[PDB]
RNA sequence: UGUCCUACGCCGGCAGGCGCGGGUAACCCGUUGAACCCCAUUCGUGAUGGGGAUCGGGGAUUGCAAUUAUUCCCC
């Protein structure tokens, strides 16, 4: 059983896929502690500090990222975990647990599941 | 004025700071460099040498900033 | 003396670029007096205000 | 189970993978390697005197990541930002004979070879040798 | 979302399904 | 719990004057990780008293020109701030970050009015959101105005300005200004 | 076709799509298909007697 | 470390001053003739450690690195990397460094005045 | 955007030179490996490793022709 989900910015746009799993974390099949930015790095972690890795500890997840800068990037795979667990205890777990964790996600931040609608402005002669 | 920031360590320059860095509370090249009147690579390599020694316990290194403070 | 006292109605803009907020006021530690100042800076219902010279009342056309 | 290169820290795996081709010391160094800019946009001379290892194993590194690069592509890779004096600055690709040194060496080694359908690409045991240089970056940071 | 992006998202995604789903010369003769 | 930076605390951060409780926004719901969140908080008035204060001293360290758009640079300025006045001070750097914060708010304004040649000064009141924008607003300007050509780098400076305008000490430059803005005031009533 | 609008009408290209985001969007679902579109989402007088004047 | 007992201040090259309290890499560029590039060159060529100060180099050192910036052509230094690379009146390869440079600039200029072309008689009218 | 855009191979330190392929194009340049940004090194308040103007020498390239510096490269 498996799920996939997207998730975007600007234009940076992440897509995610969720199987049954151990609790490694793949984006762009390197692990999620190695991304660039160290900077960002708990903006990359925000969802398994939330949650506690004991509810990501049955699932894995690879996601294939594409367009953006980097910190477009990151934001954009935030949303897709995000989205991609929300899918998965939607799908193949109980109801309940999908709920409360909508709910921590969107009280700690509404881009976490609610895509930012902003892009650069066209200019007209 | 013009500042005169030692090149090189001087004899009581290296004793004084052998014998006063270690207690300062906070160790940062710029610190050294102004209060010794040093130029702050060599109170880089001032610092990196009293780490090295295991006297000085570094905080965070950053190629921007880095910070040192006393043992205990 | 420093003295404290919320707002309860903004009452418009004054000044003549329309710099200034006229509003009214009322203390915290004595809630039955009524004083109209001017403001700078964004004004809504509810913020308090710390006076320095809670004597005068302003005033603007 | 084996950790691969897209497992570890990039930058130590570069060093590490340095001081391998370093004692390796089978590499033919070019005979102008400390009388070069890397690229026309350079300013100085590289700081690190063998800056020739550290080349080639970033070049190794890069023909893991993604295979049929040729000069031209690694010349794009290391490109960077020419100021152009008083006028605006713009993006210039790096120096084609370093690149194409690099990767005749690293023929010459044998880590490295061409392919039918265009530039270099890694052999099977500069692979192996690559993934056993990786195991140890893995084993020296992330079981220390 | 609109044209541009979904369409990257959906390329993206069936390259994400094919590289999951994938984890000798030619037939020079004819009979064997 | 939730930490800036991993290592930094805002359940005991007690924010002291009563004209601010709704305008310095660092608490369990404004605690986060970073101070970076890419948020919308100015496409409606009044919404920026809703972004935690850190983010805006991060928003206001991107100034005149070159530091334009480079917010991780500011992220990582005030990082090893933190670090660096907790170090110095012995203490947790959220704290004396809102009462220099506090004690960096002018109280008292002027304001310049004119008719024709006559132009004159008012003494008025100011709103606590400005309150918080001008204190945040003079600390920046303090830190950069007090490296710019020297060995100190801008944390150091940063940090050794949020010390001298958390306890008030007349050293500092926000305080210094804060006090002749409320001197000019007291004698334009 | 026969829709009521279409018969009251006044009378590269082809591969655009618009995705829709409500649940995340699962494209590995059998019903995604639903939400993944094709197309761009989205006179006379009156007399007192409130009769249309036709001319 | 600590100051050597033959640190020098100044140094006397070239009919030139040097300043001591500099890296070796820069304090070779106070000279006129060589800048970053072909001092850093000349070190290399010379193998010394350029993380040392210029003060405390031996007079063997300073000997040969001025033996070797004479003579660069000697030292594997190729022809492009040069000042001077074809002399006009005596087409050869060289590096002029401290009085040499001003000796062919100045005798250049009378060379682009004595047959009154447009470069040597606009520069001489420009003053 | 492209019958001048260019992949790739060889030579030269660089501009550049030679050969051999693709593209009248969501098919090839191109998964457009962009710069800021990020991470380590050197630098230390110094008209200084900031800043590059203006010059001296040589090489290369487009043109019938580069002088009054076409343009580029090195010192």
């Amino acid at each position: 059983q498996s799920v996939q989900v997207f998730g975007r910015k600007k234009t940076a746009t992440a897509v995610a896929h969720c199987k049954r799993g151990n609790g490694l974390i793949k984006v762009n099949g390197r692990p999620l502690e190695m991304i660039e930015p160290r900077t960002l790095q708990y903006k990359l972690l925000e969802p398994v500090l939330l949650l506690g890795k004991e509810r990501f500890a049955g699932v894995d997840i690879r996601v294939r990222v594409k367009g953006g800068g980097h910190v477009a990037q990151i934001y954009a795979i935030r949303q897709s975990i995000s989205k991609a667990l929300v899918a998965y205890y939607q799908k193949y777990v109980d109801e309940a647990s999908k709920k409360e964790i909508k709910d921590i996600l969107i009280q700690y931040d509404r881009t976490l599941l609610v895509a930012d609608p902003r892009r650069c402005e066209s200019k007209k002669f | 004025d013009k500042l005169n920031n030692l090149v090189l360590f001087d004899k009581a320059t290296y004793d004084k700071l052998c014998k006063e860095v270690p207690n300062y509370k906070l160790i940062t090249p710029a610190v050294v460099s102004e209060r010794l009147k040093i130029r702050g690579s060599l109170a880089r390599a001032a610092l990196q040498e009293l780490l090295s020694k295991g006297l000085i316990k570094l905080v965070s290194k950053h190629r921007a900033q880095v910070i040192y403070t006393r043992n205990t | 003396p420093i003295k404290l006292a919320r707002v309860t109605k903004v009452l418009g803009r004054t000044g003549s670029q329309g710099q200034c907020t006229q509003v009214r006021v009322e203390f915290m530690d004595d809630t039955s007096r009524s004083i109209i100042r001017n403001v700078k800076g964004p004004v809504r219902e509810g913020d308090v205000l710390t006076l320095l010279e809670s004597e005068r009342e302003a005033r603007r056309l | 189970p084996g950790v691969t290169v897209k497992d570890v820290n990039q930058q130590e795996f570069v060093r590490a993978l340095a001081a391998f081709l370093k004692k390796s010391g089978k590499l033919k160094v070019p005979e102008w390697v400390d009388t070069v800019k890397l690229a026309k946009h350079k300013e100085l001379a590289p700081y690190d005197e063998n800056w020739f290892y550290t080349r080639a194993a970033s070049t190794a590194r890069h023909l893991y990541l993604r295979g049929g690069a040729g000069v031209g592509s690694m010349t794009k890779i290391y490109g960077g930002r020419q100021r152009n004096g008083v006028m605006p600055s713009h993006f210039s690709r790096g120096s084609k004979s370093v690149a194409r040194r690099v990767l005749q060496a690293l023929e010459g080694l044998k880590m490295v070879e061409k392919d039918q359908d265009g530039g270099r690409k890694l052999t099977p045991q500069g692979q192996r040798d690559l993934d056993r240089i990786a195991g140890q970056v893995a084993a020296a940071n992330k079981k220390h | 979302v609109g044209p541009r992006l979904s369409r990257r998202i959906l390329q993206q995604a069936r390259q994400q399904q094919e590289e999951l789903e994938a984890e000798r010369e030619r037939t020079t003769r004819l009979g064997p | 719990d939730i930490k800036l930076f991993g290592k930094w605390s805002t359940d005991d951060v007690q924010i002291n004057d009563i004209s601010l409780q709704d305008y310095i926004a660092v608490k369990e719901k404004y605690a986060k990780y970073l101070p970076h969140s890419a948020g919308r908080y100015a496409a409606k008035r009044f919404r920026k008293a809703q972004c935690p204060i850190v983010e805006r001293l991060t928003n206001s360290m991107m100034m005149h020109g070159r530091n334009n758009g480079k917010k991780l640079m500011t992220v990582r300025i005030v990082k090893h701030a933190f670090e660096i006045i907790h170090l110095l001070t012995g203490e947790n750097p959220l704290q004396v970050l809102v009462n220099a914060i506090i004690n960096s708010g002018p109280r008292e304004d002027s304001t310049r009015i004119g008719r024709a040649g006559t132009v004159r000064r008012q003494a008025v009141d100011v709103s606590p959101l400005r309150r918080v924008n001008q204190a945040i607003w003079l600390l920046c300007t303090g830190a950069r105005e007090a490296a710019f050509r020297n060995i100190k780098t801008i944390a150091e400076c940063l940090a050794d300005e949020l010390i001298n305008a958390a306890k008030g000490s007349s050293n500092s430059y926000a305080i210094k200004k804060k006090d002749e803005l409320e001197r000019v005031a007291k004698s334009n009533r | 076709g026969d829709s009521i609008e279409e018969i009251l009408a006044d009378s590269r290209q082809r591969s655009r799509a618009w995705l829709k985001e409500d649940e995340p969007l699962n494209f590995l679902d059998p019903k995604v298909a639903q939400r993944v579109l094709a197309t761009q989402p989205g006179g006379f007088k009156v007399s007192a007697d409130g009769r249309l004047i036709i001319r | 470390l600590v100051i050597p007992e033959k640190f020098q201040h100044i140094l006397r090259v070239l009919n030139t001053n040097i300043d001591g309290r500099r890296k070796i890499a820069f304090a070779i560029t106070a000279i006129k003739g060589v800048g970053r590039r072909y001092a850093h060159v000349v070190l290399r060529k010379a193998d010394i450690d350029l993380t040392k100060r210029a003060g405390e180099l031996t007079e063997d050192e300073v000997e040969r690195v001025i033996t070797i910036m004479q003579n660069p052509r000697q030292y594997k230094i190729p022809d492009w990397f040069l000042n001077r690379q074809k002399d006009v009146k005596d087409g050869k390869y060289s590096q002029v460094l401290a009085n040499g440079l001003d000796n062919k600039l100045r005798e250049d200029l009378e060379r682009l005045k004595k047959i009154r072309a447009h470069r040597g008689l606009r520069h001489f009218w420009g003053l």
